């Protein structure tokens, strides 16, 4: 299981970025993606999560500005950001949520929920002046 | 990675012999609210294949 | 959102809890609180999941529990590599998931 990040920057405020997340070893479609920035020297504020098919749920910062998107062909993960503010300075990370059946305690079956977070991306840094 | 093979990982219910379907709408395992939208206890139809 | 303390500290061997207090729709209506380790410079890491389990490949000390709507990771017998922030991410109760504010723990 493999997330590697690229697009981030620099770039000034009320602009537009796209960002990319390739996931090789599984898929946009098979578990719940989802992005989680992390100020520099700050806590984790999750952005947003888009399920195996047919969500667009974000934060309340960041509604209306980010809209998270996949190509299933490409199999990457991506986020536009527009509109960006001077508080969206943070690195961004890719977050995949857990596989069904994770680590398949023999009691619970097939139950998609599992909702936690598996392995992460590398993040790119996003500094908006 | 070919991930272009889906399996109805978890279909509404059990499959008559010779029988096919290809809705996808959202099966729901806990309450019923979910009206074709993944919820909480509301997963998305098939899967994909690796 | 979830409440954590800005730090805590130990010394090695014995055990510390760490707390992180919210609301009764996320811990304590549901389930499905997790617990994370990140070192500077470093991505985190699943600590906790699901409550009472644990991650295979992980040191057995660590333990997690939720008494209502408070979580609680114990970690026990505290070496030097444990030094690092912990973040406690519950679940979301419909989909606005959060995260603590942090305990940077700091082994004596």
């Amino acid at each position: 299981v493999q997330l590697v990040e690229s697009g981030g920057g620099l770039i000034q405020p009320g602009g537009s970025l796209r960002l990319s997340c390739a996931a090789s070893g599984f898929t946009v479609s098979n578990n719940y993606m989802s992005w989680v920035r992390q100020a520099p020297g700050k806590g984790l504020e999750w952005v947003s999560v888009i399920y195996s098919g047919g969500s667009t749920y974000y934060a309340d910062s960041v509604k209306g500005r980010f809209t998270i998107s996949r190509d299933k062909s490409k199999n990457t993960l991506y986020l536009q950001m527009n509109r960006l503010r001077a508080e969206d300075t943070a690195v961004y990370y890719c977050a995949r949520e857990g596989e069904v059946e994770g680590y398949n305690d023999f009691w619970s079956g097939y139950s998609r929920d599992r909702y936690y977070f598996d392995y992460w991306g590398q993040g790119t840094l996003v500094t908006v002046s | 990675g070919n991930y272009n093979y889906l399996y109805r990982l978890f279909r509404k219910s059990n499959l008559k012999p010779f029988e096919r379907d290809i809705s996808t709408e959202i099966y729901q395992a806990g309450s019923t609210p979910c009206n074709g939208v993944e919820g909480f206890n509301c997963y998305f139809p098939l899967q994909s294949y690796g | 959102a979830l409440t954590q303390p800005a730090s805590v500290s130990g010394s090695p061997g014995q055990s510390i809890t760490i707390s992180c207090t919210g609301t009764s729709s996320d811990v304590g209506g549901y389930n499905y609180v997790s617990w994370y380790q990140q070192h500077p410079g470093k991505a985190p890491k699943l600590m906790i999941y699901d409550v009472s389990n644990r991650p295979s490949g992980v040191s057995n000390r660590f333990s997690g529990s939720k008494s209502g709507n408070t979580a609680s990771l114990t970690i026990s017998g505290l070496q030097a590599e444990d030094e690092a922030d912990y973040y406690c991410s519950s679940y979301t109760s419909s989909s606005t998931r959060v995260f603590g504010t942090g305990t940077k723990v700091t082994v004596l």
